[PDB]
C-alpha cells in the first residue's frame, strides 16, 4: 500500500545428511524486527503437504515445536542479525523435505493474522483433490481457539496468503474468495474459477497457546 | 413449537434458522442447505418451512425484493469501533444474534461495537417482528462481518516526557523515560531513542533495549529509559531528546534539565 522497504526471507544450510546426523538451516530475515514477528518453520516432504515445525516469539524468547519433532530441532534467533536459525539433530530420515520459514505479525494483541511472507524453502535429504472447471464455483470445507487463515501453494513455489482472521482477505488476493468459520468446520470458497486458482490449498489453525495445525490440502 | 419468518433476497445473500424449541420439508438435509448443529443454513424464490427435534417447526416464505444503505458484507476494524447495520431498515425492536447467540434486542438498525476485537467475525442475524392486516411474521436477514487489519494513518505520540524541563539536583542520579504509543502496522517496525543535544551535534545514547508496556489491538506502547548515575555541571547543559518512528512519520520530545 505504501511503497516502504520490504520484506524477504532467506533460507540456508540444507543439504544431504546421513541419518543420526546433525545440520542448522538459517533464515535471514529483511524488512521486519523481530521483536514484533513471529518466525515459523513450516515443511513440506516431497509430494504431501505442509506441516508446522517451530515457532520462535523473539519478544519474549518463547519457542514451541510440533510433537512430531519435539526434542531433536532447536529454534533460536539472533536479533542482531534478524537471523533464525533451526537446529537439526539426529535426523530420523521422514525429515527429508523442504523447510521455509515465514513470518507472522505478533504485536499488538498479538492476535494472529497469517503467515504473510515465506522464503523459498532450502530442501534437506535425509493433498486430496477437487477437479472443475473455469467459471465454476467451488467450496472447500475444513472440520476439526484460533482465527483461521488460507494458503494457496502453486506446485513448485512457497505458499501465498490468502485469508486471515477466517474471512478477512489478504492484500492482493482477488476478491472471488470467501471465508467462513461454522463451528468447527471452517470453508474457503472461489466464486468463479479462473484458469489462475488452479493449485493445492491448505488451511490452518493457531493454538490453547502457540500450536499451528494445517489442513491435508486441496487440488483444484 | 411454530415460528414465521420471511426471507427478501437482493445481490449476495444467505439465510440461517435456528432450533428455537428449548435447547439444552427437512428433519433430510437433501438441497444444498447445510446443517451444523442446532442451525441449518441456507444459500438463496423457493421456500423451506423445516422442524427438528419440544419440537421447533419454522415457517419460511423466500421472496424476491423488489423496490430498493449498508450490505450484508461489512468490514469492522479491529482494535477500533464500528457498528453493523441491519440491511433490511435501510425502527422497531432489532434482535442481533452472533453465530447463533443473542447479542441485542435494542430498537435501532444498528448494533454498535466498541472495541472490535478477533471474536467479533461471523455471521449476523438480525430479526424484527413484523404484523399486517393481521398476522405476525418475523424478518431475518443475515450480515456476514468481517475484522479486517488495518495500519494506522497516525505518528507516535509520547505520553512521557510531556513537559520541557525538569528539575534535578546534581550529584544525584536520574532516570528519564521515554512513552510512546504505536498504532497497528501489520509488519510493525518501531523507532524508539534517546538523543543528546550538545553543542550542536546529536548522537544516540547508547542503552537500553525498549520494551512494551502496553499490547492491545489498539496500542502498543514502548517505554526507553536514559540512566545518568549523577547528575553533572555538563548535563544542563545539553538536551535530551526522545524521538519516536513508526511508518507514517515521526514525533519527538526534548527534555532541558535545571537546578534546584
Ligand atoms: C523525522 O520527521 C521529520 C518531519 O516531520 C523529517 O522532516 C525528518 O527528516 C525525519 N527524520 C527521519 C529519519 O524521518
Amino acid at each position: 500500500g505504501p511503497l516502504d522497504p520490504e520484506v524477504q526471507l532467506v533460507e540456508s544450510g540444507g543439504g544431504l545428511v546421513q541419518p543420526g546426523g546433525s545440520l542448522r538451516l538459517s533464515c535471514a530475515a529483511s524488512g521486519f524486527n523481530l521483536y514484533y514477528s513471529s518466525m515459523h518453520w513450516v515443511r513440506q516432504a516431497p509430494g504431501k503437504g505442509l506441516e508446522w515445525v517451530a515457532s520462535i516469539y523473539s519478544s519474549y524468547g518463547y519457542t514451541y515445536y510440533a510433537d512430531s519433532v519435539k526434542g531433536r530441532f532447536t529454534i533460536s534467533a539472533d536479533t542482531s542479525k534478524n537471523t533464525a536459525y533451526l537446529q537439526m539433530n539426529s535426523l530420523r530420515a521422514e525429515d527429508t523435505a523442504v523447510y521455509y520459514c515465514a513470518r507472522s505479525s505478533f504485536s499488538h494483541g498479538y492476535g494472529w493474522y497469517g503467515l504473510d511472507y515465506w522464503g523459498q524453502g532450502t530442501l534437506v535429504t535425509v493433498p486430496s483433490s477437487l477437479s472443475a472447471s473455469v467459471g465454476d464455483r467451488v467450496t472447500i470445507t475444513c472440520r476439526a481457539s484460533s482465527a483461521v487463515a488460507w494458503y494457496q501453494q502453486k506446485p513448485g513455489k512457497a505458499p501465498k496468503l490468502l485469508i486471515y482472521s477466517a474471512s478477512s482477505l489478504y492484500s492482493g488476493v482477488p476478491s472471488r474468495f470467501s471465508g467462513s468459520r461454522s463451528g468447527t468446520d471452517f470453508t474457503l470458497t472461489i466464486s468463479s474459477l479462473q484458469p489462475e486458482d488452479f493449485a493445492t490449498y491448505y488451511c490452518q489453525q493457531y493454538g490453547y497457546a502457540g500450536l499451528i495445525t494445517f489442513g491435508q490440502g486441496t487440488k483444484v | 413449537k411454530k415460528l414465521l419468518w420471511t426471507y427478501s433476497t437482493r445481490s449476495e445473500e444467505e439465510f440461517v434458522l435456528f432450533c428455537d424449541l428449548p435447547e439444552p420439508e427437512d428433519i433430510k438435509s437433501y438441497p444444498h442447505i447445510i446443517q451444523d448443529k442446532c442451525t441449518l443454513h441456507f444459500l438463496t424464490n423457493n421456500s423451506g418451512s423445516y422442524i427438528c427435534r419440544c419440537c421447533v417447526k419454522m415457517i419460511l416464505e423466500v421472496k424476491p425484493q423488489t423496490n430498493a444503505s449498508a450490505s450484508h458484507k461489512q468490514d469492522l476494524l479491529l482494535g477500533s469501533t464500528g457498528s453493523i447495520s441491519c440491511p433490511s431498515l435501510s425502527s422497531p425492536a432489532v434482535t442481533w444474534y452472533k453465530n447463533g447467540k443473542l447479542l441485542s434486542v435494542e430498537r435501532s438498525n444498528r448494533i454498535v461495537v466498541d472495541e472490535v476485537y478477533d471474536y467479533h467475525q461471523g455471521t449476523y442475524v438480525c430479526d424484527y417482528t413484523q404484523s399486517d392486516t393481521v398476522s405476525s411474521w418475523t424478518v431475518r436477514a443475515v450480515v456476514q462481518v468481517r475484522t479486517i487489519v488495518g495500519d494506522t494513518k497516525l505518528k507516535p505520540d509520547i505520553l512521557d516526557p510531556v513537559e520541557d524541563t525538569l528539575e534535578v539536583e546534581l550529584g544525584k542520579p536520574l532516570t528519564i523515560s521515554c512513552k510512546a504509543r504505536f498504532g497497528f502496522e501489520r509488519v510493525f517496525n518501531p523507532v524508539i531513542k534517546w538523543y543528546i543535544k550538545d553543542s550542536d551535534l546529536e548522537w544516540e545514547v547508547s542503552v537500553p533495549e525498549a520494551k512494551s508496556i502496553k499490547s492491545t489491538l489498539k496500542d502498543e506502547i514502548i517505554e526507553r529509559n536514559i540512566i545518568l548515575e549523577k547528575v553533572t555541571q555538563r548535563d544542563l547543559r545539553r538536551k535530551f531528546v526522545c524521538f519516536v518512528q513508526n511508518s507514517i512519520g515521526n514525533t519527538t520530545q526534548s527534555v532541558q534539565l535545571k537546578e534546584k
